[PDB]
C-alpha cells in the first residue's frame, strides 16, 4: 500500500 | 529463511519523451512488478494475475485517490525544485524509492529516499526520525518536514508497509516462489583466429543465476552481459570466453540456478 | 548524464520459422527520455511493446522493448537507440545464433 | 655518456572538451616541451626560449604547413577508424608517438607507434621495414602502407632526419637542457587516528630524476613509504612527495634524504 | 576506462602572505576529456592555466596551475570531474605551514 | 622536425 504524500518539498 | 521485499519507485519528469507520462509510480514484491499508476491513466492497475485476483475493489479505488493526490503534490515538487534551483525549461527529473523487507515474517529494513537530477536529495533515518540533506537545496525540505510528519513516515515504514507485504506475500505465495528452468544454448564463432564461445540462458526465474565457463573443469577472461529481463517476468544472461581454435572441446558451460538440483553442463557441438 | 548500455536478444533460442520474441534492453542511463526501436532489414517491426520504465538502486533508468516475431534466416534484426548522451542513433545487431 | 631524446606526440579527439582543440601536436627534447601545434591556433609555435631564439622563420612556416596537411589527414583518420569499428559518434581518440634517441651523438632508437581508444593499433618495425598490426582492425592499414612502400621514407626520417635535427636542438638548448636547479625541501607531519604521517616534499628541481627516501634510524625504509612519483610544475621544474607512517611520538627516528644532480651531497631533513 | 590520479601542491613551500602558484596534476586517465578546477573556500580561483600530454602507456595527464598568495584563513582544493567518476572528487591542498 | 603524414589508415 503506497504512501499518501504529506506536503511538498 | 524466508526473505520478502516491498519496493515502490516513483518518477516525475519535465521530459518523459513524446506521448509518455511525466509521472510514474510502480510497486514490486520480491522484485516482481505488481502495481502501476501514471499521469495519463490516472488509476492504479494490476501488473500480476495474483494481485488482480485477490485485492478487492476498495484497494484499486483507494490507491487511485491517493495516487491522484500524490501526483498533484509531485507536480508541485518538480515545479518548486526548478524554481528553487532557478531553472527555466530543460530536462529535470525527481525520483523516490521506499519500502520494507521482512525475514521470517519480521521487519528488517524500512527506507525512504529521494533524488533530483539523478543524485541523492534526501533520505529518511528511521532511528533518529530525521531527514538527511545530501545537497544544500535539500535543507529547506529537511526543515519543513522535521517540524511535523517524521513520526507518520516511521509508522508507515514499520507498520503499514510490513502488514501489506505480509498480505501480498500470502496472496502471491505460489507465484512468487515459482521456479522456471533456463533453456541454454552454446554458440561458437571463429574469427581472426579466436574462437568465441557463448553460453546463453533463456527464460529463467528467479533472477539470480551463476553461469561459468570451465576449462578442463576449473572456473575461468570471461565476459558477462549480467542478468536482463524478458517481457514475461523471466530473465536472460550470456557469458563469453575467448578460446584458441581447436580447443572448443576443453570448454564447458556450467549453470547454477534455484530451479536445477544439479548444475547444468553444456558443451559446443 | 549516463549513456545507455544496450543488449539485444530473443526470449527463446532462435530457429528460422519458429515464433519468438525479440528483446532490446537499455540500462544505466540518465535522463530517462530514450528512444528504442526494433528493426528488421532497416524497417521498424510492428507490434513492439515497451515495458514500464524502472530505475535501479543507483537511480539509473532501464527500459525493455519487445516484439513478437518469427525470425527469417535471410533478414537482419537490430535495435536502434537514441539518447541525449549521444549525438547519433546507435544501432545494435541481434546475433540469431542459428 | 650524453643521452638525448626527441619525442613527438599527437592526439585526435572527437570530444576534447568545450573550447579545447580536437587536434594537438607537441614535441619534447629531453622531456621538455619545445614546440606546439593545435587545430585552433593552426600554427607551430615555440614553447622554449632557445628554439624561439635559434630557429629561423622557415622552421615555423615550413612545419606550420606540414601541420595543416597532417591535421587534414588525421581528421580523416578518426572518421575512418570509427567507420571501420562500426562506431557512430561518441568519444574516440587516436594517438601517435614517434621520435629518436641518441647516445654520444649516435642513434640508439627510432620508433613510430599509434593507438586507437587508448590501446596499441600499429607500430613501425624499422628492422624488418614493416608495420605490425596489433589488433585485427589494423590489418588493412598494414597492407595499405606496405603496398605504398612508406616504410622507406619513414626509416630515412627516423634514422637520418630525426637524428640530424635532434643534434641541432641539443646544441641550441645546451645551456637550458644542461642546467641544474636545486629543490627547496620541506618536511611536514600530521597525526590522525593514532598514525603519524610524515611528508617529505622536494619543490622546483631540474633535471627530472631524483631519489627522495625516508630513513628510520639511519636506514632506507621503502616498503612503508609512499611516493607520488615525479610531477611537473609547468615552468620546466618538477616536484615530488614521499610519505611514511610512524607511531605517534616516534618522529625523531625519521629523516628524509634527497639525492639530486644539483646536490653534490644528499640533503638530510628532519621533522621539526 | 581509467580514473585520474590527482595531486595538489604549490610550486614553492608555502608561507602565508608569500606569493606562490597552486598546482593540480591529474594523470593516468582515459578518455582525455577532463575537468580540473582550483578552488578557494569552495569557490573557483581566478587566473588558472591549463597545461596536456600522455605517457608511454598512452594514458593522459593534465596540469592546472594558478598564481596565488595563500592566506591562513582559507582552504584550497582541486575539483576533478571525469567520465570514469560518478561525482566530482575534491582533493585538498596541504599548506604545510 | 615533424613527420609529413603519408596516406590515411
Amino acid at each position: 500500500w503506497i504512501i499518501r504524500n504529506w506536503e511538498t518539498v | 529463511m524466508e526473505l520478502h521485499t516491498l519496493r515502490y519507485i516513483r518518477t516525475a519528469m519535465t521530459d518523459p519523451g513524446p506521448g509518455l507520462p511525466w509521472y510514474v509510480d510502480v510497486g514490486y514484491v520480491d522484485g516482481e512488478l505488481f502495481v502501476h499508476y501514471n499521469s495519463t491513466a490516472r488509476r492504479y492497475v494490476p501488473r500480476t494475475e495474483w494481485i488482480a485476483a485477490k485485492a478487492d475493489q476498495q484497494y484499486w479505488d483507494g490507491q487511485t485517490q491517493i495516487g491522484q493526490g500524490n501526483e498533484q503534490i509531485d507536480r508541485e515538487n518538480l515545479g518548486i525544485l526548478q524554481r528553487r534551483y532557478n531553472q527555466t525549461g530543460g530536462s529535470h527529473t525527481v525520483q523516490w524509492m521506499y519500502g520494507c523487507d521482512i525475514l521470517e515474517g519480521g521487519p528488517i529494513r524500512g527506507y525512504y529516499q529521494m533524488a533530483y537530477d539523478g543524485r541523492d536529495f534526501t533520505a529518511f533515518d528511521k532511528g533518529t526520525m530525521t531527514f538527511t540533506a545530501a545537497v544544500p537545496e535539500a535543507v529547506p525540505t529537511k526543515r519543513k518536514w522535521e517540524e511535523g510528519y517524521a513520526e507518520g513516515l516511521k509508522q508507515y515504514l514499520e507498520e503499514t508497509c510490513v502488514e501489506w507485504l505480509r498480505r501480498y506475500v500470502e496472496y502471491g505465495k505460489a507465484e512468487l516462489g515459482r521456479r522456471e528452468r533456463p533453456e541454454v544454448r552454446v554458440w561458437g564463432k571463429e574469427a581472426d583466429g579466436i574462437l568465441t564461445l557463448s553460453c546463453r540462458a533463456h527464460g529463467f526465474y528467479p533472477r539470480p543465476i551463476v553461469v561459468s565457463w570451465l576449462k578442463d573443469g576449473a572456473v575461468r577472461d570471461a565476459h558477462s552481459g549480467g542478468i536482463v529481463p524478458n517481457g514475461d517476468g523471466t530473465y536472460h544472461t550470456w557469458v563469453t570466453i575467448d578460446a584458441q581454435p581447436g580447443d572448443g572441446d576443453k570448454y564447458q558451460c556450467r549453470v547454477e540456478h534455484a530451479s536445477l538440483p544439479q548444475p547444468g553442463l553444456y558443451s559446443w557441438e | 548524464d549516463l549513456t545507455p548500455k544496450v543488449q539485444v536478444y530473443s526470449r527463446f533460442p532462435a530457429s528460422a520459422g519458429t515464433k519468438n520474441v525479440l528483446n532490446c534492453f537499455a540500462a544505466g542511463f540518465h535522463p530517462p527520455k530514450i528512444s528504442i526501436t526494433l528493426m528488421k532489414d532497416g524497417v521498424p517491426m510492428e507490434g513492439a511493446q515497451y515495458s514500464d520504465m524502472s530505475f535501479n538502486d543507483d537511480w539509473t533508468f532501464q527500459r525493455l522493448v519487445h516484439a513478437d516475431f518469427t525470425p527469417s534466416s535471410g533478414s537482419t534484426y537490430a535495435c536502434k537507440v537514441e539518447h541525449e548522451t549521444l549525438k547519433e542513433p546507435q544501432v545494435y545487431k541481434w546475433d540469431p545464433e542459428f
